[PDB]
Parts: structure tokens; C-alpha cells; sequence
RNA sequence: GCUUUACUGCAGGCUGUCGCUGAG
RNA sequence: GCACGGAGGCGAAGAACCAUGGAUUUCCGAAUGAGAAUCUCUAACAAUUGCUUCGCGCAAUGAGGAACCCCGAGAACUGAAACAUCUCAGUAUCGGGAGGAACAGAAAACGCAAUGUGAUGUCGUUAGUAACCGCGAGUGAACGCGAUACAGCCCAAACC
């Protein structure tokens, strides 16, 4: 497919969503990234 | 035009405004046409003037048959705004009542003849 | 910190832009040695460089520039 | 307003371009043409911007491939900051 | 030719993207109408009463 | 003395009788050719827009609107309907045709708000009733203290909420006694039963 | 759901009449 | 900041924090220069209107809002132990629109008929009364009264 500068902005955005808690987060609040999202076993917007 | 039975010649409309031009100065004047229609009413109308473009037509439709019946003479006007600047307003007038003509008396009196002969 | 609201208003406005234009070049510097990893960094004014500038901008608009 | 550059874009790929083609390479701003690159880059460092290359990134970001001409040197600009 | 999964091989077809107007998966590109919200058939914002219960 | 405006006045008793009569055969036939809201620079009745509050003053609106005589243009039922329900030639709408003409004109121009309006006939197929607009952030308006109470925010789209001198009539609030049991204070806080 | 000379109605077609609509 | 890490920083030049007012406030969005799945193309109140210096010069409208409110369109399941009028119901749902509340409102009223009452909402009652109805099932007011709150005016025309 041919993606716009938009939808590539959005592919971004959700690919950065995709990382995890980082570990300072965890020792910072004494102790999940529930919107983990699979390219294959999830599907995205548009 | 259906209130309008007859058709004054472009130079008896001239001695008309200009006796009524005398009127104003002179004499006496009614603008407008619910002051116009009071003269005819009351008798104190020697002659009243009707515009030809008025629209809506109801607004002067009355005048003829009305200054029949009272005696009155009434001479038609192609120009609304010729028979206002005549009666001396800065807009148009739709008729118009020389109220007593002054140092007119005698054209006027004989424009109504005129008129009346114009059938 | 190290720059008050009133230094900023005993400059004339073109000390003031003069003083934006420094501030804004020792932010992209500290950025650049970011963007290389280079941790000689100092957090505590890359955030204070932004907060500077604010104040700037708001006062040029408060004075008329 | 936006401001045209962001940062310098290092990384080994960039430093190869450096030593070796005298280019540098930064983290622009997505609403900045060719031409705004070239201007903003050259009023920035004092050089002289020969051509820019650009590419939207699937970081969310522009990406500028700027060479100098062989008067300057990418490695020298590169280091001062 | 089966209707059910032989027949979802053939689904490559873009329609539903996401609506510039409220954020839904639901522009359809090819008629260019939000389902969800209404963008592209009214200005006014596409709600109705039997969204909900009646007497809610 | 009889005022110039009653001779208006009694002329529209009878607009199949005289000169208005002909006026009318006349006028008809550039009606028929014009759109559905003309302004104009006039009212056709005088005499009935003064009495209603019509002004020869800036902000004040004039304009015919045309509308198709008849019952109502309704669309037989595509489901299930009791024999009371499918009815389609007799229906016949609630809202009358002089508030359809003035509904028709606020749409025209949507700054204005409808003060009154009037009928000035209608052939076989349509009739014609010029309404009377006003505009409410004209100055010369917001200062005439006859009318800049339709300056108020409460007066807006009037027409639209059935607060014209038809719309009140059509919603059978002219009586004060019996008969007015489900219209007044509203038809909708009576549960729509007049 | 379907049918018809089942019951009752509703579109649609035909036809008279009134309005548009006037002169001899 | 939630958020208790690491590093670093700010605060007696009175920070944090709270109140009020101000600044900033990307793009799409009624979305308004034009086009577009939030981007792009070469000055913009697009569109409809009022005024008009007839020039977008001065203005209006658009869309939102928990429900409430006003004006239009308007079912069926159901009840009648079937069903057609009736009933469900002017309900559900749909179209248009206002406000902080709407709407109504100073009698061509009432009609305890009077030597009487005196704008309008609403609450209590009048009363399941009068009235409607395959006179079946069902449906269903008002005047008055006791309260709440109270407020009365402007045109058209005559004559100028
Ligand atoms: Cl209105
Ligand atoms: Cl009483
Ligand atoms: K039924
Ligand atoms: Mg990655
Ligand atoms: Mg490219
Ligand atoms: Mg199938
Ligand atoms: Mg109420
Ligand atoms: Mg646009
Ligand atoms: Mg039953
Ligand atoms: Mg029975
Ligand atoms: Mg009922
Ligand atoms: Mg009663
Ligand atoms: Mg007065
Ligand atoms: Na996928
Ligand atoms: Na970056
Ligand atoms: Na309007
Ligand atoms: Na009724
Ligand atoms: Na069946
Ligand atoms: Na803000
Ligand atoms: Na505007
Ligand atoms: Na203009
Ligand atoms: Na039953
Ligand atoms: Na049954
Ligand atoms: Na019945
Ligand atoms: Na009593």
C-alpha cells in the first residue's frame, strides 16, 4: 500500500506506544503496558 | 396604468409641475399620499397630482374615481420623483394636492382645463 | 534561576532578543550533546533554558516587544 | 513559531556520512522544505550547504541529509557542539 | 465456492479509515462519510435518541 | 376622514372585484415566474404590514413567498399499518400554509427574525403571503422602541417555534376560555392533544 | 411468506363536479 | 503531578501550593480561500443574509450542551383474553429551533346566572365528576375553590 505523511505519523505514534514501562518507572512506584499491541495478532486504526 | 385613463402630453406634465412649484412657494401643497387623499375628502383640494410608477398601484388606485365623485381635478405624472422634487421633498411623492394654488391660480385653473377637455 | 523577571525587564528590547537568540543556541547545544549520548549533561537547565525563554517571549509581549 | 533545526541526527550511519562524504545530518522540523533546511543550516553554523537530502521518518520525524561544499568540513562543524 | 472462509480471502479492500472529524475507524473512504459521527453528510454531529435506553 | 390606507384595506376585501382583480390576473403572471422568496422593495398591502408592525425604515424586510396549495405530499406506508394508519390522499399537516411561506422566508435570511405576514392571494396551484423580517442588530431597529423588543436573545428563530401572530393562532391559543383546555400554555406540555 | 369472486381498508387508473377561469 | 528510581535542579531575589486576572494556545474540527481519512495547494467572513461609504467596509447566521423547553413528522408489539373503530399513544423514534429556564399572559374571558369573578403559569382539590366509547374494553376535562407568585403595558388609525 502507499501511506500518507499522516497515516505514517500515526504508524510512528503507535509504534512508540508499543515499548514498555521503563524499569526506573517500576522502582519509582514501587511497582504492565496493557495497550501492547502484536503486529500479527493485533490490528491497527484506518 | 389600470387607475390610468388617459395620457398627458409631456408638455402639459411641464406647466403642471411648474404651476405646482408656484403652489408650494405661494400657495398651498399637500405631500403625500394619505394628506393628498384628506384634501380630496375635505373639499380644500383645487388639484391633485398622480404618479405613474407607483407599485404597488393600491396605494393611489383610489384617487381617480375618489376626486370624481368630489369635483376635484387630478392630472397624471410619469416621474414619482419629478412629483416629489416638484412638491418640493428630497424623496418621491406619490401624489400629490395643491391645496390653493398661489400666483398659479389662473395656469392652474386652466391646466384643469385642460385636463378635463383631455378627457 | 540565574535569570530573574526583573533583569529581564531592566533590558531593552533588543538586549532581550539578543538574549533570546543566546538562550535558544545554548538549548540546541545542550540538545546536540544529548542527541550524542553525552552525558556532561546537567538537567536541571536544559529545563531552566526553556523556562528562560518563556519569560522572555512573555515579557516582550507584555512591553510591546 | 517552530524552529527549522532540532538536533544533530548521530548515529554510526551519520558519522559515516560525516568523515566520509562531508555531510551532516539533522532532526528537522516535518513542515521544513529543502530550502529552509539549506538557509537555516548555514545561518546556524557558518557554511556553505551544497544540497539536502530529506526523508519523513517512522519516528514521527523529518530527517536532513545536508553535504557541504568541500570549503567546509562536516567533521570540524560536527565537533564543536 | 464456499461463502464463509474461502469467501474472506478476496477482503483486501480498504473502506473504513480513521475520520479527520472525530477519531473514529469509521471514514469511509470510498463514500466519504463517517458512519460514526456524521463528517461528510452533516455538519451537525451524527446522535441519536435510540443510542440509549428510552427513559435514559 | 377616511385614511389614504383604508382605501387599500377595502380593496383587499374583495380581491376578485375591480381593479384589484385585474391587478392581480397581472401580477400572477410575474409571480408565477419568480422564485420561491422575493424581496421587495414594497408591500403589496400597505395598510395590512402597518398595522402589523411594518416600518419604512432600515431593517425592516419585506418579502413573497410562494407555496403549493393542498393536503399534505405524504409518502404511502412501506410496513405494517392498521386501516386508520394507511391513509395518504386526506392527511393533511397541522402547520398551515402562511406559516410554511413564513418559515420558508426566515430560512432565506437567517440574521432576520419574522415580525407578521399577510396573504396577497394565490392562483390554482399555490398561494403568495409576504412576510414582514426584521433585523435585529441594525441599530435603527435597536433603537425604535416599537420593535427592538424583537432584539431580545429569546426572540430568536421565532417563527421556528411556532411564537408568530399565525404560529399562535395555528396552535389554538387565540381563545381565552373554553376550548383552550390542551393549547395554552403549550400544545407539548398538554401531551399534544389539540 | 403466499393466494383468492374471505372480511375490511389503502395506493393507482377511469369519469362527473368546483377552483385556476376569461370574451361573444 | 499520579509515581516512593537514578542523576540533577528550584526555593529567604519567598519556591511549592490556592484564588483571581493576563500571556502563550500546533493540526483537524460549525470549519469559512480551495482541496484532503488530522495533510496539501495559490490571499480569502465559504455559503445565505441586513446595512451599505455598493469595498466583505460594518454586522448576523452555522456548531455544542445532562436533561429540561417550544414547534413540526409520527409507529408497532400490546390491551380488548380473536379483531377492524377503540387501546398501547400523540408514546418510541425522526425533522427544526430557544433559554438559563422555556412556553403562556392583561379577556371578542368566566357563566357557583350574579347586585358575582377579573392577565398567565404551577401546586392541592374539584373528580375518575361532566363528556367520549364495537355505549365493549377502555378514555377523561373544565368553571370554581384553597394556595404560590403577582404587573401591567406598546402599536395600527383618527388628528398633526
Ligand atoms: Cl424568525
Ligand atoms: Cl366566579
Ligand atoms: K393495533
Ligand atoms: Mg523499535
Ligand atoms: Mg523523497
Ligand atoms: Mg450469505
Ligand atoms: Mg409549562
Ligand atoms: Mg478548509
Ligand atoms: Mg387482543
Ligand atoms: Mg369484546
Ligand atoms: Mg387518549
Ligand atoms: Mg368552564
Ligand atoms: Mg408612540
Ligand atoms: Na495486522
Ligand atoms: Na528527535
Ligand atoms: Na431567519
Ligand atoms: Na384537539
Ligand atoms: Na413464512
Ligand atoms: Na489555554
Ligand atoms: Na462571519
Ligand atoms: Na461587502
Ligand atoms: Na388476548
Ligand atoms: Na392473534
Ligand atoms: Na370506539
Ligand atoms: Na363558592
Amino acid at each position: 500500500g502507499k501511506k500518507s505523511k499522516a497515516t505514517k505519523k500515526r504508524l510512528a505514534k503507535l509504534d512508540n506506544q508499543n515499548s514498555r514501562v521503563p524499569a526506573w518507572v517500576m522502582l519509582k512506584t514501587d511497582r504492565r503496558n496493557h495497550k501492547r499491541r502484536h503486529w500479527r495478532r493485533n490490528d491497527t486504526d484506518e | 396604468p389600470v387607475y390610468v385613463d388617459f395620457d398627458v402630453p409631456a408638455d402639459l406634465e411641464d406647466d403642471a409641475l411648474e404651476a405646482l412649484e408656484v403652489a408650494r412657494d405661494t400657495g398651498a401643497v399637500k405631500k403625500g399620499t394619505n394628506e393628498t387623499t384628506k384634501s380630496i375628502e375635505r373639499g380644500s383640494a383645487e388639484l391633485v397630482f398622480v404618479a405613474e410608477d407607483v407599485q404597488p398601484e393600491e396605494i393611489v388606485m383610489h384617487i381617480p374615481e375618489l376626486a370624481d365623485e368630489k369635483g376635484v381635478p387630478f392630472i397624471f405624472v410619469e416621474q414619482q420623483d419629478d412629483l416629489g422634487h416638484a412638491a418640493g421633498l428630497e424623496v418621491g411623492s406619490a401624489a400629490a394636492a395643491v391645496t390653493d394654488a398661489g400666483e398659479a391660480d389662473a395656469d392652474v385653473e386652466d391646466i384643469a382645463d385642460k385636463v378635463e377637455e383631455l378627457r | 534561576t540565574v535569570l530573574h523577571v526583573q533583569e529581564i525587564r531592566d533590558m531593552t528590547p533588543a538586549e532581550r532578543e539578543a538574549e533570546l537568540d543566546d538562550l535558544k543556541t545554548e538549548l540546541l547545544n545542550a540538545r546536540a550533546v544529548q542527541a550524542a549520548g553525552g552525558a556532561p549533561e546537567n538537567p536541571g537547565r536544559i529545563k531552566e533554558l526553556r523556562k528562560a525563554i518563556a519569560r522572555i517571549k512573555t515579557i516582550q509581549g507584555e512591553e510591546g516587544d | 513559531s517552530w524552529d527549522v533545526i532540532k538536533h544533530p541526527h548521530v548515529t554510526e550511519k551519520a558519522m559515516n556520512d560525516m568523515d566520509f562524504q562531508n555531510k551532516l545530518q539533522f532532526a528537522v522540523d516535518d513542515r521544513a522544505s529543502k530550502g529552509e533546511v539549506a538557509d537555516a543550516v548555514e545561518e546556524q553554523y557558518d557554511v556553505t550547504v551544497e544540497q539536502v537530502n530529506t526523508q519523513n521518518t517512522m519516528d514521527g520525524e523529518k530527517k536532513a541529509v545536508v553535504r557541504l561544499s568541500e570549503d567546509d568540513d562536516a567533521q570540524e562543524v560536527a565537533s564543536r557542539i | 465456492t464456499g461463502a464463509g472462509t474461502p469467501s474472506q480471502g478476496k477482503k483486501n479492500t480498504t473502506t473504513h479509515t480513521k475520520c479527520r472529524r472525530c477519531g473514529e475507524k469509521s471514514y469511509h473512504t470510498k463514500k466519504k462519510v463517517c458512519s460514526s459521527c456524521g463528517f461528510g453528510k452533516s455538519a451537525k454531529r451524527r446522535d441519536y435518541e435510540w443510542q440509549s435506553k428510552a427513559g435514559e | 376622514a377616511r385614511s389614504a390606507y383604508s382605501y387599500i384595506r377595502d380593496a383587499w376585501e374583495n380581491p376578485g372585484d375591480g381593479q384589484l382583480a385585474e391587478l392581480q390576473w397581472q401580477r400572477q403572471q410575474e409571480w408565477r415566474n419568480e422564485g420561491a422568496v422575493e424581496r421587495i422593495e414594497r408591500p403589496t398591502r400597505l395598510d395590512k404590514a402597518r398595522s402589523q408592525g411594518y416600518k419604512a425604515k432600515q431593517g425592516v424586510i419585506v418579502a413573497r413567498v410562494s407555496v403549493r396549495k393542498g393536503s399534505a405530499r405524504k409518502r404511502r406506508h412501506k410496513a405494517g399499518r392498521r386501516s386508520k394508519r394507511q391513509g395518504v390522499t386526506r392527511i393533511t399537516r397541522r402547520k398551515d400554509i402562511q406559516r410554511v411561506a413564513e418559515e420558508r422566508a426566515s430560512r432565506t435570511f437567517p440574521n432576520l427574525r419574522v415580525l407578521n405576514s399577510y396573504s396577497v392571494g394565490q392562483d390554482g396551484r399555490q398561494k403568495w403571503h409576504e412576510v414582514i423580517l426584521i433585523d435585529p442588530n441594525h441599530p435603527a431597529i435597536q433603537n425604535d422602541d416599537d420593535l427592538s423588543w424583537i432584539c431580545a436573545d429569546d426572540q430568536a428563530d421565532r417563527v421556528f417555534r411556532g411564537l408568530t401572530g399565525a404560529g399562535r393562532r395555528n396552535r389554538g391559543l387565540s381563545g381565552k376560555g373554553k376550548g383552550s383546555e390542551k393549547t395554552r400554555p403549550s400544545l407539548r406540555s398538554n401531551g399534544g392533544k389539540a
